[PDB]
């Protein structure tokens, strides 16, 4: 069979990175309401559950 | 001869403080 | 007249608000943005001559 016995899942490689991901242009930056502002711009941010990853 | 500041106010909600979209 | 001073020590003293951890984060986020920068004057500004 050559190939793996189940097709990988995970994060990404830096070839498909950067194909994703490419420079976010924010028009009118934090206007709304929070809760709807692009949070995982922020490098701290767990965003599985909306909260910030401290030290504790 | 020149001080300034950010000022639209708004007081404490029916929440009073805090928590920022009505 | 024969005043003198002498330095033992000099230290720095900082206080912080105690933010709640994603609020301040959510502060942070809308302070580091270019259409938000602090600005200010000197507070009675003028060339002095």
């Amino acid at each position: 069979q050559s190939s793996s016995s189940e097709p990988r899942s995970g994060g990404i490689g830096t070839l498909q990175f950067v194909e994703e991901f490419v420079p976010s242009v924010y028009f009118n930056p934090f206007s709304g309401s929070p809760g709807l502002y692009p949070d995982e711009f922020i490098p701290n941010f767990d965003a599985v559950r909306e909260a910030v990853d401290g030290y504790d | 001869d020149i001080n300034f500041a950010s000022l639209a106010p708004r007081h404490g909600t029916r929440p009073f403080m805090g928590t920022w979209n009505e | 007249d024969g005043a003198s001073v002498r330095f033992d020590s000099v230290n720095l003293y900082a206080t912080f608000f105690p933010m709640a951890h994603n609020t301040a984060s959510t502060l942070e986020a809308m302070l580091r943005n270019d259409t938000n920068d602090q600005s200010f004057n000197d507070y009675l500004s003028a060339a002095n001559m």
